């Protein structure tokens, strides 16, 4: 649920980018020069910024202990 | 012989046994659900 | 003149105001508010063999959704406890009887005829008109239409 670590094609690490790019991308900056700037040029990479749900905050509430 | 559990709802300790409670209850807060808390032993997960 | 883009925008609030599942919850609304009522008067009362007296009855009154438990008193029960205990999600129903004594009628007595299993999220449900949290704090995922 929560943001892959590495790509699925390429295994490139994109797992500390996610907050970096929400948080620009809220700010209202044009997403394909934010994408740029972090350094994704091949589309596999970006689908998995793009794409991605966070879901972990959705799913934390409920405990099993 | 006496075991642990928690609370479905508090999440609270409880201790009590099956065998002989004819009534299961949370003295906290009253809920008739409990869990059964994982063991503290260490166990090994294979990483692939 | 207007655009799709726009009736789009008119569209959505469609769903935006009611939910998916609305051809549940408003004939269930209906049933609870008239049918019980219209069912019952319908049969009228009962007479049964004796000389000088019957019963006539009255109102209809349903509860909000309780569980006798056998080792303890009726008290409040909500949807996770149900699925979870393996129970009923229902409510107690009240009736209320009128005695006929020789054509004259007596004090109304209102008694327990039985219980209604409760559709979820419905006008009589535990979770009617409660927010995210609250559903949260109850063990329920708030996007569950009912
Ligand atoms: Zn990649
Ligand atoms: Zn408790």
């Amino acid at each position: 649920m929560i943001v892959p670590v590495r790509c699925f094609t390429c295994g490139k690490v994109i797992g500390d980018k996610y907050y970096e790019f929400k948080r620009r991308v809220e700010a209202g900056e044009d997403p394909e020069k934010v994408l740029d700037d972090l350094g994704l040029e091949r589309y596999c990479c970006r689908r998995m910024l793009l794409s991605h749900v966070e879901l972990i905050d959705d799913i934390m509430h409920y405990r099993v202990y | 012989v006496e075991a642990v559990y928690r609370c479905f709802k508090c999440g609270r300790e409880v201790k009590l046994d099956l065998s002989i409670t004819r009534d299961l209850r949370c003295p906290y807060c009253g809920s008739k659900i409990l869990y059964k808390p994982r063991p503290k032993v260490p166990r090994r997960v294979k990483a692939i | 003149d207007v655009t799709p883009d726009d009736l789009w925008i008119v569209m959505e609030s469609y769903w935006q105001e009611k939910g998916l599942v609305r051809q549940h919850l408003d004939s269930y609304n209906a049933f609870i508010e008239r049918g019980l009522q219209e069912v019952v008067n319908e049969f009228g009362g009962i007479k049964p063999d004796i000389p000088d007296f019957e019963v006539k009855f009255g109102k209809i009154r349903v509860g909000e959704p309780e569980f006798q438990e056998p080792h303890g008193q009726r008290k409040p029960l909500y949807p996770m406890d149900a699925r979870i205990r393996n129970l009923t999600y229902a409510a107690p129903l009240y009736l209320e009887m009128i005695p006929v004594i020789k054509g004259v009628e007596q004090d109304p007595v209102e008694v327990r005829i039985g219980e209604l299993p409760i559709m979820l999220k419905s006008k009589v449900c535990r979770l009617y008109g409660l927010s995210d949290e609250e559903l949260i704090k109850l063990g329920e995922d708030p996007k569950d239409p009912g």
